[PDB]
């Protein structure tokens, strides 16, 4: 029967991360569920093993998976880690494409978190959105996971702290419905471009849609430049109307930090958290679902 | 495309 690690059964398909896919799996010794990402061995560019060890980096941080075994088998560069839960972008399936208030703002207090660690760990996630962050299971039910460092980067040197360089005219590679503007610019990527991403991942749960989602093109490219200058003529205001302006606040804030600022997180959190208390919500961490 | 990973 086909083994991964001679100790994973492997299982049917259960997404497609960067650079690889994602199968069920099952840890024959502990009878354990289990992720399984493949990348093929004779890749020209390969970044599995780059990825565990950025995992490996993160370790004991709150909402970071853990990674079991990584190893190389058959045609395949191989990388075990535990199976969480749903996806955000599933849950939000789930509940009809509508999330409560209460649950956005349960939401971006803790993916404001996540983001914050993987910075304070000196990188960059560079591809927020809702099919990368996924809830824990049982007694961790209520916990945010952030996943996925395919497209994880170094924005500054982990002893001077002295941060990357500035760069523009660079083609991106990202998902370009939650892209930050700069990064349709051809900008090089930092800080403020994650938390610009959960903007729009807040304001996408808020409206089931976005402005930009949903457009009619030929090419690819053309598609994207139809993303891109929606996106760009499309007023913060104008796209967060008979909303709380705390989502229009965050999102002015994240576009006029600069390449190099370090993000105030604390005031981001602070913007949603007053908003819920003076909702009268209670942080009892019941979700919708 | 819009949600694909890409250029």
């Amino acid at each position: 029967e086909l083994r991964v690690g001679n100790r994973y059964r492997l299982g049917r398909k259960i997404g497609s991360g960067s650079f690889g896919d994602i199968y069920l799996g099952t840890d024959i010794a502990a009878g354990e569920e289990v992720a399984i990402k493949l990348e093929c061995v004779k890749t020209k560019h390969p970044q599995l093993h780059i990825e565990s060890k950025i995992y490996k980096m993160m370790q004991g941080g709150v909402g970071i998976p853990t990674i079991r075994w990584c190893g190389a088998e058959g045609d395949y560069n191989v990388m075990v880690m535990e199976l969480l839960g749903p996806s955000l972008e599933d849950l939000f399936n789930f509940c009809s494409r509508k999330f409560s208030l209460k649950t956005v703002l349960l939401l971006a207090d803790q993916m404001i978190s996540r983001i914050e660690y993987i910075h304070s760990k000196n990188f960059i996630h560079r591809d927020v959105k809702p099919d990368n962050f996924l809830m824990g299971l049982g007694k961790k039910g209520n916990l945010v996971y952030i996943i996925d460092f395919g497209l994880a980067k170094k924005y500054r040197d982990a002893r001077t702290h002295q941060h990357i360089p500035y760069r523009e005219n660079k083609n991106l590679t990202g998902t370009a419905r939650y892209a930050s503007i700069n990064t349709h610019l051809g900008i090089e990527q930092s800080r403020r471009d994650d938390l610009e991403s959960l903007g729009y991942v807040l304001m996408y749960f808020n409206l089931g849609s976005l402005p930009w989602q949903g457009l009619k093109a030929a090419t690819k490219r053309q598609k994207y430049e139809r993303i891109s200058e929606k996106k760009m003529s499309t007023p913060i205001e104008v796209l967060c109307k008979g909303y709380p302006s705390e989502f229009a606040t965050y999102l002015n804030f994240c576009r006029s930090l600069r390449f190099d600022d370090k993000p105030d997180y604390s005031y981001l959190r602070q913007l949603f958290r007053n908003l819920f208390h003076r909702q009268g919500f209670s942080y009892d961490y019941v979700f919708d679902w | 495309d819009s949600v694909m990973l890409g250029e």
